[PDB]
């Protein structure tokens, strides 16, 4: 059957430098009546369709950018990405057409910038989720780098029903974002007055505190 | 301009079918093979089909994976292409998109759907509640898209004319409910001065709310 690999799974790079991708094929893409490789490669930014790049191994679709090259022939192909800019974070997927079409596994490409910190709001419960008898309380971690964060949950000054979820990296500022959820009964929530969580993260050896009282509400 | 447009998505029990739809324009359809491909949530794109062109007597051909299983078919006087699925499972769970494929000459999707997302599961459907989060020169709201099922759910503020500044936070299930938060970023000159609101819908519920972030 045809088996398409690629490599690597995942890398980082800076904005401007150069990015390279491979793609192997389990047997020659080389149709030998039209002499061309019936290899593709398309990009998917995050939440998107996959979107074409390149096809017959190097041929650049019509408004692709000048910085994507496709190359290689018969079993192995690349996929170079010179000066790489923060709009370029995607999965990239080859694929081949030789024989039906099947798609290689993607390589995801994510963009290396300087730390930055997070910027981290708290926000109580609404009335109209405590009259149903819940409490969640958020605190949104905005636009830090690298991507690990550590998040804490402390209900009158001790720790702690929590969600976490991470943002796709921006793809303007390369940054990542956060939203950690915490959530309690009414009853429970009624028994305690401060609600903070606490964010430590590399670009500083102080977390950053928000915090809300309830009785100040 | 050339667009594909997929339907159909949805919830469907264990066991049990469905069929999809993709509408097109904007290039001449019976010229066209169109293949449909899938996508498990943060996996890899995986082809299941194609319909050949006119040319080629409109035949199709199936990855292993699915045939006998799945049927593709076309509409040639409207420019729709379908995929029946049988007896789906858990695996069947994706983005399924429609692609246009060959012309006889080029190799290559040239286009593709924005996708519809199938969920094969026994958990029933469960609407959003929906809360509005409300607290520089700069201020951050949000609204809280608590306990719904299955995905997705489409999040905008002020019907799209707030974008930039915005993060949507991916859904997390727990406890057989997905939740998911969104926050928008805006100068404090302009809230709550002028009003922000998030649109959330839940096709599945067909569920359609405006949630005003009001000054606490
Ligand atoms: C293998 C069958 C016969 O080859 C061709 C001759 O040109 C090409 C066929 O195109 C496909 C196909 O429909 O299977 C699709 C195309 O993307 C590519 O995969 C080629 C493959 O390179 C073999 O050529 O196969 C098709 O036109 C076919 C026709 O149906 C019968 O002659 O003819
Ligand atoms: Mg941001
Ligand atoms: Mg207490
Ligand atoms: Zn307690």
């Amino acid at each position: 059957d045809i088996v398409m690999s690629q490599s690597p799974s995942s890398l980082a790079v800076s904005a401007g430098e150069k990015v390279t991708m491979s793609c192997k094929s389990s047997q020659s893409l080389l149709n030998s009546r039209t002499r061309k490789n019936y290899l593709a490669w398309y990009q998917q930014k995050p939440g998107q369709s996959p979107k074409l790049l390149i096809y017959w191994a190097s041929t650049r679709e019509s408004g692709v950018p000048d910085r994507f090259t496709g190359s290689g022939s018969g079993t192995d192909f690349t996929l170079t990405i010179t000066s790489v800019q923060a709009e370029d974070l995607a999965v990239y997927y080859c694929k081949q057409s030789y024989n039906l079409r099947t798609f290689g596994g993607g390589t995801k490409l994510e963009i290396k910038r300087a730390d930055a910190a997070p910027t981290v709001s708290i926000f109580p419960p609404s009335s109209e989720q405590l009259t149903s008898g819940g409490a969640s309380v958020v605190c949104f971690l905005n636009n830090f780098y690298p991507k690990d964060i550590n998040v804490k949950w402390k209900i009158d000054g001790s720790e702690r029903g929590v969600l976490n979820s991470w943002t796709d990296q921006d793809s303007k500022d390369s940054t990542y974002s956060m939203s950690s959820t915490l959530t309690l009964t009414k009853d429970e929530y009624e028994r305690h007055n401060s609600y903070t969580c606490e964010a430590t993260h590399k670009t500083s050896t102080s977390p950053i505190v928000k915090s809300f009282n309830r009785n100040e509400c | 301009e050339v667009k594909l447009v997929e339907s159909g998505g949805g919830l469907v029990q264990s066991g049990g079918s469905l069929r999809l739809s993709c509408a097109t324009s904007g290039f001449t359809f019976t010229d066209y093979y169109m293949s449909w491909v899938r996508q498990p949530p943060g996996k890899a794109l995986e082809w299941l089909g194609f319909i050949r062109n006119k040319a080629n007597g409109y035949t199709t051909e199936y990855s292993p994976s699915v045939k006998g299983r799945f049927t593709i078919s076309r509409d040639n006087s409207q420019s729709i292409l379908y995929l029946q699925m049988n007896t789906l499972r858990a695996e069947d769970s994706a983005t399924y998109y429609c692609a246009r494929d060959h012309d006889g000459y080029y190799e290559r999707f040239s286009y593709w759907g924005q996708g519809t997302l199938v969920t094969v599961s026994a958990a029933k459907t469960t609407p959003p509640s929906v809360y509005p989060l409300a607290p520089n020169s700069m201020v951050t709201l949000g609204c809280l898209v608590k306990g719904y099922f299955p995905e997705p759910v489409t999040v905008t503020w002020n019907s799209g004319s707030l974008s930039s500044g915005v993060h949507t936070f991916p859904a997390v299930l727990q406890s057989d409910l997905y939740t998911l938060s969104s926050s928008v970023t805006v100068p404090s000159s302009t809230w709550p001065s002028e009003t922000v609101t998030c649109n959330v819908a839940h096709p599945a519920s067909s569920t359609k709310v405006d949630k005003k972030i009001v000054p606490r």
